[PDB]
RNA sequence: UGCUGUUGCUGUUAAAGGGUUCGUAGUUGAACUGUGGGCUGUGCAGG
RNA sequence: AGUGUGGAGAUCGAAGAUGAUUAGAAACCAUUGUAGUCCACACUGCAAACGAUGACACCCAUGAAUUGGGGAUAACUUAGUAUCUUUACGGGAAUAUCCUCAGCACGCACGCGAAAGCUUUGAGGUUACAGUCUCAGGGGGGAGUACG
RNA sequence: CACCAUGUUCAA
């Protein structure tokens, strides 16, 4: 069965990228889905995108640029400290310069240096760049 | 040949003389207890 | 204003390299398959006036035989073909 | 060793079913499963053309407008009796997959 | 492939310790028969007392007599 | 050219070859209709889909017979779709 | 390509110009569809063949014009035909156009093979049927030559960026389908004017047998 | 075998190719006139290429050769079917009628333009 | 002595492209070395034969020995070159290898570990270049670091001009023939990456056998 | 030595998916209760 | 296949017998023939028990088919079609065109792989390495042996 | 479709 939400919309999101669509169809929607949506909005990776309300665990449609190069969650969530950033960074992610580490804290879903800047650690969700 | 180089006799018949020392060696231990 | 800057403000990139107009997709030096397409413009009448629009193509879509869509898609988005016939 | 055919020889793809109950082979009788097995239906005629005619000659049945009688038969072939017999024949790779779905 | 669990540290744990005995080295170190085996019982030297000269012959393809000592 | 297929707004041919539940968003195939009966001459409701015994009020015969999909009204009765909505 | 900058309905389809392609027959396809030409599909026949949309027709044929009018540097732009159907076509548009042309049997390394004496370097290749010129077609692919392609419904569009969808079988009209490329590039170069029709007849575009 | 080898043959297209018009069917006077317009060594060698140029002569009367490219013959041709037609076919078309299917009549109708006039259905 | 025979050389010997850049700009094949040459000014291109090994094919008689040299070219500021080519004698096959070498040629993009102070000492992202089983990996390192890497990818790497890399190697890296063409491939990966500083929309320019068509039509014709 | 692999292995043919199914411990497990307005100033915001 | 107790025993046929072949042939070939082969009940749980490919779930390009059940005859507001049989398992049966869900598959784009090859049926979506669970492997032999 | 068994050790 299906375990994780977020993991099949970031691997659907990473598979349509790879493949050079314009649009692609999330199932099902969540919470946690929409907000990484929005972050990876917000830095420019993703362009519009609807959700479609079915009475039931709704439908994204997400309109896609050239500019997502991957996107995946990480399984387990892994808290991670403000120390631990830095290791994260080295792991996972391209470069210092570009990428973003998504997790999931207290003060809300953001991005690893907007958690770093308001000082506060969470759960690893993802990554994207 | 459908198989590759055995480097000794066929398999199967290499399991059968196991076997049979098997049965030797059991029969040998029952004889002394 | 495009590529790596310096902290003195000075691009340190070796060149820039041409993107794809339907996919964003960088075209490498060694694509040799991406193909750059000259579209005259027409003045008033029949016409071509003096200028051109160009499309690049790169080579993925091109083996893929997705080109003639997208340069389909990019003319019409840019206004050069019609995207459907008037009204009768 | 390598893998030499898609089928493995036989018309039983991995999901299809378990066991096709086999047959004895035409010529020497080897057990071979049917969808395995090299399968032929010959019509073969009864005479020669040359007995034919010296037979349809003598016959007040048989003739211009009455055709002699065929033989009709359903040959299974176990694979070293159909290569032996050269009614079928080791081919180059690429032309292995060469499939007729109708007697030529 | 293997699990992933949040909470599968005791299956990892587990799966690791069976598994270390499949490395030959690995399973030397931690047994007793090698050193059982071992007639200078783990030492890096041991001093003797030479019974006879002996001359082992190389093994093929060399050909050739190497001195050694029963001890 | 021609028109590109957008997923949040799917062409009318493109959604009505769809499945019930492959469509952008789930629905009924079914329906239900005003059935005049030959026999009783008088107006009941019935599933497009029935599978249980639809029967006239009146003269207690059978307005339809249950089949693998759509139920098959008898013959001589007058059948009106009635609106979903 | 009907539309300009300006708004102007003067490379629009006309009444003669749908009465010469329905008359040559080139919205007549092949009773076999490809995925990439579905789109240009209007609809299919009783007897099984598919009918090419004719407003489509026209909006690649003045993109095509519209990128050979472009190249500057006529004999940059090569027009092959192995069909030998086009063979004729070909060689009369290029006479008109000022074009490049091959016909018959394309030799492999033309375009690749760089010491051969025939090494030809063109800006721009427009090909008959993408089927049958599939050599010039990979060959193209290696040293970064866009092409023109008359494309019927089942044909294959790999490495193909202009796609005219018509009827590339037929002697009449491989030769119309040339015929009104050879008046746009002109009309659109201003070599000849629009009001007045071309004085060129189609019938020379024709295929003629050798007897 | 008596097969002409590839020399034989390139140079008797040569010959052919160039001399057309003193060549003949027959081969003494092909030979004779192949001795003054060919250099060679082997008396063999000319011989066969006369033989094998009689042979093309021939063909050609019949026909067109394949690697045999005789500059009249091409020109020729190519004005002969340069001559074009009165009127046009496609005009003649139009003016005897147009028939069209159903599917296009309906894609015609849609059309921004309209049907055109002689268009008909059939 | 150098006839060009294709619309680039003729350009680059009558001066009309200047730089590499405009080549790799437009994608197009190089099918001179010449054009190499000229395009790189004397002594800022070095060239080293990286390996030499024989290779056998059987035959009736014996087996017959040739010998397969791999080349590396560079300028060790951003452009790497690989070449392989096999021959009947070691010279023949060294000769040949740094021809297709130079014909081989491709950008590479530098770019910096942490602070953009100076010149890009390090690959801007991380790359994995594969050939055969032979995998090898290029991660960005701070300044000073050096080349942490095998001989052979050391050796292709300062060629290309990069100072401070990490790099981890997976498969039979002893297949030095396929180990150079993985680092070659790693190397040639940084510039199509595309990163947030590539986003912007580029004006398209012409391409130079396009603007340069009416002189090259003068060169065929005379 | 990513040849013990949590990071990080391999399992068609190189060593290695259990003959099949049920099944307890154990591991894992779908969506939803939701993130506010107003005013002023300011910023290629944008259509 | 093998075992136990009852049946059954035509055919074929381990063991065995005889005849050939052969330097030898207690093999292949020929004529036979016991146990078996078949059934009931009870054991055994050793297969190249194979797709040599674990289970569940997601994404995934193209053409022609096939089995079962249904439905219809500046990114556009809707874009056909029959044939044959036909006094009772018969308002029937099968074809034709289109759609659809489920199943065994074929030639077929990415991508992957040491390659052979795989490819919505992954061996793809993986050093840009994290959906969940579980089984097994760690150079070749000794050995699936010895002991318990 | 009678009957074809074998080739000392290294190294060219
Ligand atoms: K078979
Ligand atoms: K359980
Ligand atoms: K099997
Ligand atoms: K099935
Ligand atoms: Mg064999
Ligand atoms: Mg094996
Ligand atoms: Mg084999
Ligand atoms: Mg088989
Ligand atoms: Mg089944
Ligand atoms: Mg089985
Ligand atoms: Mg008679
Ligand atoms: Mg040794
Ligand atoms: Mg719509
Ligand atoms: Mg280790
Ligand atoms: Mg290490
Ligand atoms: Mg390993
Ligand atoms: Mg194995
Ligand atoms: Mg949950
Ligand atoms: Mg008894
Ligand atoms: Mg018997
Ligand atoms: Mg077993
Ligand atoms: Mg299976
Ligand atoms: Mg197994
Ligand atoms: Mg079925
Ligand atoms: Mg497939
Ligand atoms: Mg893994
Ligand atoms: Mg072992
Ligand atoms: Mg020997
Ligand atoms: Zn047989």
């Amino acid at each position: 069965t299906m375990m994780s939400v977020l993991a099949n919309a970031l691997r659907t999101i990473a598979s349509a990228e790879r493949r050079g669509k314009r649009q692609v169809l999330i199932r099902p929607s969540s919470k946690v889905v929409v907000k990484f949506l929005q972050v990876m909005q917000k830095h420019g990776y993703i362009g519009e995108f609807e959700i479609i309300d079915d009475h039931r665990a709704g439908k994204i449609v997400v309109n896609l640029n050239g500019r997502l190069n991957k996107c995946g969650a990480i399984c387990p969530r892994f808290d991670c400290a403000t120390t631990d950033y830095e290791k994260w960074m080295k792991n996972i992610l391209p470069s210092r310069q570009f990428g973003f580490v998504v997790l999931t804290t207290s003060l809300g879903i953001m991005d690893h240096e907007e958690a770093r800047s308001r000082n506060t650690g969470g759960k690893v969700l993802g990554f994207f760049y | 040949g459908t198989v590759s180089r055995p480097r000794g006799m066929r398999p199967k018949w290499h399991k059968k003389r196991i076997k049979r020392l098997k049965l030797r060696r059991r029969r040998m231990r029952q004889r002394s207890k | 204003t495009i590529g790596m800057f310096n902290e003195e403000g000075e691009n340190v990139d070796l060149y820039i390299p041409r993107k794809c107009h339907a996919t964003t997709t960088l075209i490498e030096a060694h694509d040799h398959a991406a193909v750059q397409i000259s579209i005259a413009n027409v003045g008033p009448n029949g016409v071509i006036n003096g200028t051109t629009t160009t499309l690049c193509i790169a080579g993925y879509l091109r083996s893929q035989g997705e080109s003639d869509h997208a340069i389909n898609h990019i003319t019409i988005d840019r206004g050069i073909m019609r995207i459907k016939t008037g009204k009768p | 060793m390598t893998t030499k055919r898609r089928n493995h020889g036989r018309s039983k793809p991995a999901h299809s079913r378990g066991r096709v109950k086999p047959i004895h082979c035409f010529n020497c009788g080897r057990l071979t499963p049917k969808d395995k097995a090299v399968g032929r239906f010959v019509v073969r005629r009864m005479l020669d053309a040359a007995s034919a005619r010296d037979v349809a000659e003598a016959s007040p049945v048989y003739g211009a407008n009455f055709p002699m009688p065929r033989l009709y038969m359903k040959q299974r072939f176990c694979i070293a009796c159909a290569i032996h017999s050269r009614t079928v024949r080791a081919r180059p790779v690429g032309n292995r997959k060469i499939r007729y779905t109708k007697k030529v | 492939t293997k699990t992933n669990g949040q909470n599968a540290a005791r299956k990892l744990v587990r799966l690791r310790c069976r598994n270390r005995w499949a490395d030959k080295g690995w399973k030397r170190a931690h047994t007793f028969s090698a050193r059982k085996a071992n007639p200078f019982g783990g030492s890096s030297h041991a001093k003797g007392i030479v019974l006879e000269k002996i001359g082992v012959g190389a093994k093929q393809p060399n050909s050739a007599i190497r001195k050694c000592v029963r001890v | 050219g021609f028109f590109d297929a957008d997923l949040s707004y799917p062409t009318v041919r493109t959604e009505r070859m769809k499945h019930k539940r492959r469509r952008l968003v789930q629905g009924p195939n079914s329906y239900f209709m005003d059935v005049s009966c030959p026999r009783c001459r008088q107006v009941t409701v019935v599933y497009s889909h029935a599978t249980t015994s639809v029967e006239c009020k009146g003269c207690s015969k059978k307005l339809c017979r249950p089949t693998g999909g759509k139920a098959l009204l008898v013959e001589g009765c007058g059948y009106r779709r009635k609106p979903d909505h | 390509m009907s539309a300009v900058e300006s708004g102007s309905k003067v490379l629009r389809m006309k009444e003669s110009d749908a009465q010469k392609l329905l008359a040559m027959r080139c919205h007549i396809g092949t009773r076999n569809q490809s995925s990439a030409m579905k789109k240009y599909i209007y609809g299919r026949t009783a007897e099984g063949s598919h009918i090419i949309d004719v407003h489509m027709m026209w909006e690649k044929l003045i993109l095509a014009a519209r990128v050979i009018a472009a190249v500057e540097n006529p004999k940059d732009v090569c027009v092959c035909s192995s069909r030998l159907y086009g063979t004729r076509a070909i060689y009369k548009f290029s006479q008109h156009v000022g074009t490049s042309f091959h016909g018959g049997r394309f030799i492999p390394g033309t375009f690749t093979n760089q010491i051969q004496k025939k090494f030809v370097q063109p800006r721009v290749l427009v090909v008959t049927d993408p089927r049958t010129d599939h050599q010039a077609i990979r060959e193209a692919s290696l040293v970064n030559i866009p092409v023109i392609a008359l494309c019927d419904t089942d044909a294959p569009l790999e490495y193909v960026d202009i796609a005219i969808p018509c009827n590339n079988r037929g002697i009449k009209s491989i030769g119309m389908m040339y015929w009104l490329l050879a008046r746009e590039v002109l009309r659109l170069r201003g070599t000849i004017v629009r009001s007045v029709p071309w004085e060129e007849k189609v019938d020379l575009f024709f295929y003629r047998d050798p007897n | 075998g008596k097969i002409r080898t590839k020399t034989v043959k390139r140079a008797s297209r040569q010959v052919v190719e160039k001399y057309y018009s003193k060549l003949n069917f027959d081969f003494y006077q092909n030979k004779r006139v192949i001795m003054d317009v060919t250099i060679a060594e082997s008396k063999k060698l000319k011989n066969k290429i006369a033989g094998y140029t009689t042979h093309i002569m021939k063909r050609l009367a019949r026909g067109p050769v394949r690697g045999i490219s005789l500059k009249l013959q091409e020109e020729e041709r190519e004005r002969r079917m340069d001559h074009a037609p009165a009127t046009s076919d496609v005009d003649k078309v139009i003016q005897s009628g147009v028939s069209v299917d159903k599917k296009t009549m309906q894609m015609l109708q849609r059309l921004e333009i309209g049907v055109p006039r002689r268009v008909k259905r059939a | 002595e150098w006839v060009p025979c294709t619309k680039l050389g003729r350009l680059v010997k009558a001066q009309k492209v200047t730089s590499l850049e405009e080549i790799f700009l437009f994608s197009m094949p190089i099918k001179e070395h010449q054009i190499v040459d000229t395009l790189i000014a004397e002594g800022q291109l070095h060239d080293e034969m990286m390996k030499i090994y024989p290779v056998q094919k059987a035959t009736s008689a014996g087996q017959r020995t040739r010998f397969k040299a791999f080349n590396v070219v560079g300028d060790c500021d951003g452009h790497i070159g690989i070449g392989a080519r096999v021959g009947k004698e070691v010279s023949l096959a060294i000769r040949a290898s740094m021809i297709a070498a130079k014909l081989n040629i491709v950008p590479v993009r530098r770019g910096y570990w942490g602070n953009k102070i100076g010149e890009p000492h390090t690959i801007p992202m991380k790359v994995t270049g594969k050939c055969g089983s032979v995998a090898v990996r290029l991660v960005p390192a701070p300044r000073g670091t050096g080349i942490v890497a095998a001989p052979v990818p050391k050796k292709i790497l300062e060629f290309a001009g990069v100072e401070d890399v990490y790099t981890s190697s997976r498969g039979k890296t002893r297949t030095h023939g396929n180990l150079i063409m993985a680092t070659f491939y790693a190397l040639r990966k940084t510039y199509g990456f595309l990163t947030p500083d590539l986003w912007a929309d580029t004006e398209p320019s012409r391409d130079p056998t396009d603007e340069h068509a009416e002189l090259l039509a003068e060169m065929t014709t005379a």
